[PDB]
RNA sequence: CUACAGUCGCGAAACGUACGUCC
RNA sequence: GGACGUACGUUUCGCGACUGUAGA
């Protein structure tokens, strides 16, 4: 709450999360289950361990913050609604994200694989400036270390989209206040 | 080569004293290094005038070849006459020359059972060290137990000269068939008594040094429930009800024929029922012989189609529906090209009524087996983490391996796999790497276990508890005194010698009669038991010319050869629509005779008229007349 | 008196006119729901249609309680409640009692009896059937026989005015299932055999569920057994003696039963003894009198060895004095009936060893360590709070009186007082009120239904004693089984009515098909006159040419010399079953036989000897083979129905 | 160890202990069994959750302190040698003791239930004076509060009998410095 | 082709014992 | 007497699939 505070905290679109995650009744905290729970199957399901938010984005001002504690391997980024649903997040031309891979790297994906150093964040802060086509992952407490910069001047919404490793019952991510 | 560590000496040391151990080394070629150390130390210590003799039993042909290669490549330097025998060697330089002219022999144990049976080798006194690999298979009538029967029958009673030091080389001594810890102790005492063994030394001190070789992956259990919109099972149940009604209409005594009370479609119990019904309706006695043709042919056809529907249901409960549909369509193309018939036209018409709606149901994303979707979820999400992992997915039957390979090759989401059945991503293999996914089967690697039938989870958790029971009973047995333990296993060996040495009288009585064999589904009169011949105690054939009209062959495109014959073609029933698989057509060494097998036949007695259903010529009794080439 | 949503949300789906397997844990609340749906069915009636409902209860005390409550309530509202018990089965025309009442509470066995009769040919004469404890509609139950009638009348293609079959039970039960998939198949099959489109369960009144449920906690107790056993040694010596001396006429006994090496004092030993008993039963020497003498002597031998094995097991579980008194009571029993030189030798041998038994059984160091630690944990309990009345559950009724006498004469725990009901500090019942918070199951592996009124729980202990790992393994699995049957109903709650409808349509069509296939009539009866012989005498007593059949269950003998070939002795508990009054039992009349042949009934005016096949060996006349049918239903012969016109 | 120290450190008798206990050779520390050891049947075995010392008492001078921590429910008090075996302490007219009850109350059984508040001591110091019958329980850190006094004009020594809830495997009692 | 071999999975019959329950 | 239900334990018997061996 010390840089230019602009935008709102989102809420996951419950028409789009896949069968494994079971986001609680407070509806701003995403959590994996012990076993899948069969819901009404539509075309808009994922068949992956991903989730999408609901709020379409804006002209030049968006920022939100996500707590990436309490997770083995996670990935946080943005995505447009016209996303190939069976495809993994971050592997299309519709997404930028940062991914905590299997060999403990803060890698990021404008599909282009760039490995980073072995710094595990606790908190991730996504800043968007679509007035200049800018996206930067200032994590927390790092004197605003950007940790990537990607450019996308899309004409679509760019909802905050999350992936988390869905085989560890007890894995969950939290959105919190600025 | 490799290097000897400390625990690989610690395991070997109780055999280096000269007592008959059972090594419980875990996998990772430690046991094949330990056998090297013990063989080297044993052969190196004999004085002059005499010399040692080792024999290393292996059970499988590839394990035999691998151990023969490494025991040549390690002892060629010392000047030891390494050798080997298996089933693939030729009849020359006989075993009396080989076991007299070598130092380290590698047998597969059936060879030594054969030589001890026909009295060619006298007894085991020529050997001095028998190393049993995978000794925890020593059980009811296994070949290791036959050699142990001979060794114990030499030892107890008429005590002969020096006897060899038995050494086992298992990887887990297998507490199976036990429930409580006393019965597990009973099992390990029974095994360790049946190998004449006294020390079951495992690693105890350098356990932390061991675990850089063996590794236990942590497990996850992912139970998934069945389907609900089982329209496929509904339509197949309709067809099965219809054909079962037809068979009941033509039999009117069906529910008397088997004692299976409740039979539902699409289990293993229905298949047991339909096999028993087939074996009941194959034997009939009614003195209207051309009625018997229609009755037996109709019943064999209806039961065969019901069995095929039941297998289609079993396949569809563990794969996608299109596999079962393809299985039925290949079966129906194989039955339509076979013959022309009223019954076959009725069944083909009744299937191809429902066919188009069935394939419209099958080609559907909604009617998807959720077990396969959970597998696709696992394979997708795991490979997204470490895209270099390889997978050893185990399945149960063979047709499920073929169906899953077709399924992986035909999927949108699964593009980055390169399967191969048993350069490659996954290995779809039944009963032979970071992912060991079990499909309904009883560094940093995981071992998932998909299932629908609960109880697979219970059997796996009972198996983990049994491993803990194995460790506890091994540890309890390791604290006894050797002399009371030797006396305990001497009493067990004596009790077993008394039991085994008491009931060996299955004396056969030759039914010196004449019987006529009939076809299995058409009941044509094939031949007579008075005209069959036993060729070399293996094959049986009909030395008749009136038989030569009753079968029409079918030319097998490639020729083949036995060890002593040359197979030419199959033969079939010459009736109107029978086309039964009788046997194959072979040449002895000069001329051509047809050779048949007892599986597809009945034995109709001439006098009494009754018919029985046999499966082994070893089980069926007659005058086994040795074949004479002059006829 | 007033219904809550805890009991009105149960009747809320039931009031539509459907069938349900609603499961409430309360007793008074279950009866309130049945009264509620009965009142809703009675109040909805226009003219032309009045009440013809039926209420099924299983046991007699629940039946009399429901007759009390239903005649108490529905007397003021213009309805006539009548009921049928055992004493109502005779002297009345049954159809007028069907018609001229509304709320008949008859027990289902007599409805199956009258479906056999012909009264009520179709069940349209009832409009409602209200089943109690319908989880017993599993297989071949009279409940399931009624549901067979209703299902083949509805599904059969003869559809007419079918009644409703709303059911009620207390807990679903797992039955014969080990896996949660088979728990689902079991519960859905239980819906299928009852025409249950719906399962109603409490969901929004979990607080009112948690107030009155009486769910207390596990209290397994774990103990090692004795080392210094003397009674086992002396009885083992007597059994060595008796078995060794018994073999003088029979050598091939070990060859005649296939049981392996028997152990003194186990269940498999009693299996050994009864197998060699059934083995030596079939000896067929052509003397037929030395056959009789020899078989009687070895009968005495094997019965004595059996009773010695029972004394061994009683000492293995209970106190040594109990085995001593049981064998003394057995020898007093054999002292009453007859005497033989085999028996006189065995009695004088027992009197020889008896003084050493009474000496070594009175040593206080020979107490059972199971009993010692049981007394120890009980004095721990009575040091926690001395105001807990204790009730116990043992495996068998025999150890009930053993623990009564363990209380009767106990100075260390003299605050317990006997109350046997199989103002009471102690009671022991064997098998399945909840106002005393202490139940102790000693050597014992649906759970105990201790909930009748609208009471409370407030704590309890449920002490189980263990001496082998078998109860430990099976009961930890069974606690997991309670967890997965809770999981089974939570899996069933996630369906649709239509997919459940087509699922039960599949299963009901399947069961109709299998039941219509299983229609085997009775086979060809043997018109061959065979003879019968006594099992312990080998005396020819009767044939199959003088045996009648009363109602396809009972078998009488028309022999009048057979009437003087037994002896009649009056019954210790005379009562009725549907046609009769028991008067006496009858023993075999020979020199010193005293074998229990059967039972003596009073039907209308006669005294008729209903015999049993269990005291009989069935012998051929053509060849002479003496085979052994154990149940009357498997002795297929020419069955002659009963003739009262003769005598 | 700052007021009048008068007695010696007591020591459990090796023949009047329970069937359960396996008291150490240090002989001031008992630890309960996980399954009791069946000992020789005698009339001097107490057959309860009890153990007695052997120190025959003195003229008037006694004070002793024992560690009463790491036990759910214990019972410390005095008892004579010729007390009945099957009777538990708290049931006779020869007993003064302290009782931390199951219902979270510090009661006592004496000649009668003398209930206190819900105070649980960790270490208790028993002070015995046979000159006038003055008895005091200077337990712990509560300004040496005895909180009750009993008077025993007995004719026998009053050996400390130690009672505990004997169904918690892992429980241990200690005798320590005066 | 004969032919043993060991494991797994689902079964059906002949039992004894223990409890309860009704007709 | 007989019917039904539950539990414990024993002794066999066939069936289908998987895996491997020696002889010919
Ligand atoms: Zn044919
Ligand atoms: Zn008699």
């Amino acid at each position: 709450s010390r840089f230019a505070q602009w935008a709102i905290h989102p809420t996951f679109n419950l028409k789009s999360l896949s069968c494994s995650l079971e986001v609680s009744k407070d509806s701003r905290t995403v959590t994996v289950s012990h076993r899948p729970q069969p819901y009404r199957w539509s075309c808009e399901r994922f068949s992956t361990s991903q989730v999408l938010c609901s709020q379409a984005l804006s002209s030049g001002k968006h920022y939100w913050e996500v707590d990436t504690r309490n997770c083995s391997h996670w990935a946080v980024g943005v995505a447009s609604w016209e996303m190939s649903r069976d495809q993994v997040l971050g592997r299309t031309m519709d997404s930028c994200c940062v991914e905590w891979k299997g060999t403990s790297q803060l890698s990021a994906w404008m599909v282009k694989e760039t490995v980073l150093g072995s710094d595990r964040p606790g908190v991730v802060g996504i800043w968007l400036n679509l007035e200049e086509g800018k996206l930067a992952f200032y994590s927390v407490d790092n004197q605003e270390k950007l940790l990537y910069e990607c450019t996308i001047s899309a004409s679509s919404p760019l909802y905050p989209a999350f992936w988390l490793y869905g085989l560890h019952p007890g894995n969950y991510l939290i959105i919190k206040q600025v | 080569p490799f290097k000897p560590r400390n625990y690989q000496l610690e395991l070997a040391l109780p055999a280096m004293k000269g007592k008959n151990t059972i090594i419980c080394a875990p996998t990772g070629c430690g046991k094949t290094f330990v056998s090297l150390l013990i063989c080297e130390h044993h052969l190196k210590k004999f004085p002059q005038g005499q010399k040692g003799k080792v024999v290393f039993f292996a059970n499988q042909i590839p394990v035999y070849e691998q151990q023969k290669s490494v025991f040549s490549k390690y002892f060629e330097r010392h000047g030891y006459r390494v050798t080997g025998i298996s089933g693939a060697t030729a009849e020359n330089v006989p075993v009396e020359q080989i076991v007299e002219n070598n130092d380290i022999i590698i047998l597969t144990p059936q060879i030594l059972v054969n030589n001890l049976k026909k009295g060619t080798i006298p007894s085991l006194s020529i050997f001095t060290l028998m190393i049993f690999d995978e000794c925890h298979n020593t059980s009811k009538q296994h070949p290791y137990n036959m050699i142990m029967f001979n060794y114990l029958d030499q030892k107890l009673g008429g005590s002969s000269g020096p006897l060899p030091q038995v050494i086992g080389l298992t990887a887990s001594v297998g507490v199976g068939d036990a429930k409580n810890t006393d019965e597990a102790l009973d099992y390990i005492c029974k095994l360790c008594a049946s190998l004449d063994a006294s020390v079951i030394a495992t690693v105890k001190h350098n356990l932390e040094e061991l675990e850089q070789v063996v590794y236990k992956p942590q497990k996850f259990f992912r139970k998934v429930e069945s389907r609900i919109s089982d329209k496929f099972k509904y339509i197949i149940a309709q067809l099965m009800r219809d054909t079962e009604s037809l068979a009941k209409r033509i039999c009117k005594d069906l529910e008397n024929l088997s004692q299976i009370q409740n039979r539902e479609f699409g289990t293993q119990k229905y298949e047991q029922w339909i096999v028993t019904v087939q074996k009941a309706c194959m034997v009939f006695q009614m003195p209207d012989k051309d009625e018997e043709s229609r009755i037996c042919k109709a019943l064999f056809l209806y039961t065969s189609h019901l069995r095929k529907y039941n297998d289609a249901l079993i396949i569809s409960e563990h794969a996608r529906m299109k596999d079962a549909l393809d299985y039925l369509k290949d079966f129906f193309s194989n039955v339509r090209a076979a013959g022309f018939d009223e019954i076959e036209q009725d069944l083909t018409q009744r299937f191809e009524e429902k066919l188009q709606e069935l394939e419209s149901v099958s080609r559907d994303p909604s009617n998807e087996n959720p077990k396969l979707e959970d597998l696709c979820f696992i394979l997708q999400e795991e490979y997204h983490l470490n895209p270099e992992t390889i997978t050893i997915l185990f399945v149960k039957t063979r047709a499920l391996v073929d169906a899953l390979k077709n399924w992986i090759e035909g999927n949108p989401k699964l593009s980055f796999l390169k399967p191969g059945i048993l350069d490659h991503n996954i290995l779809i293999a039944t009963s032979v790497c970071n992912l060991v996914i079990l499909y309904e089967y009883v560094r940093g690697s995981k071992c998932f276990l998909l299932t629908s039938n609960a109880g697979v989870i219970e059997k796996e958790q009972i198996n983990m508890y049994k491993e803990k029971m194995m460790n506890d009973s091994i540890l309890r047995l390791q604290t006894w005194d050797e002399a009371v333990f030797r006396e305990k296993i001497l009493h067990i060996q004596t009790h077993e010698k008394f039991i085994r040495d008491s009931q060996e009288k299955p004396k056969p009585v030759p039914d010196k009669e004449n019987k006529k064999l009939l076809c299995r589904k058409c009941k044509a009169l094939a031949c007579y038991t008075a005209d069959v011949r036993v060729i070399e105690e293996c094959h049986y054939t009909v030395l008749g010319d009136a038989f030569k009209e009753c079968f029409v062959s079918r030319p097998h495109p490639k020729p083949k050869q036995f060890s002593s014959f040359e197979k030419r073609a199959k033969i079939f029933c010459a009736r109107q629509n029978c086309s039964h698989d009788w046997g194959i057509h072979v040449k002895y060494k000069t001329f051509e005779i047809p050779v048949i097998k007892i599986e597809s036949f009945v034995v109709e007695d001439i006098a009494t008229g009754v018919q029985t259903l046999y499966s082994k010529w070893k089980d069926f009794h007659f005058e086994k007349i040795p074949f004479d080439p002059a006829e």
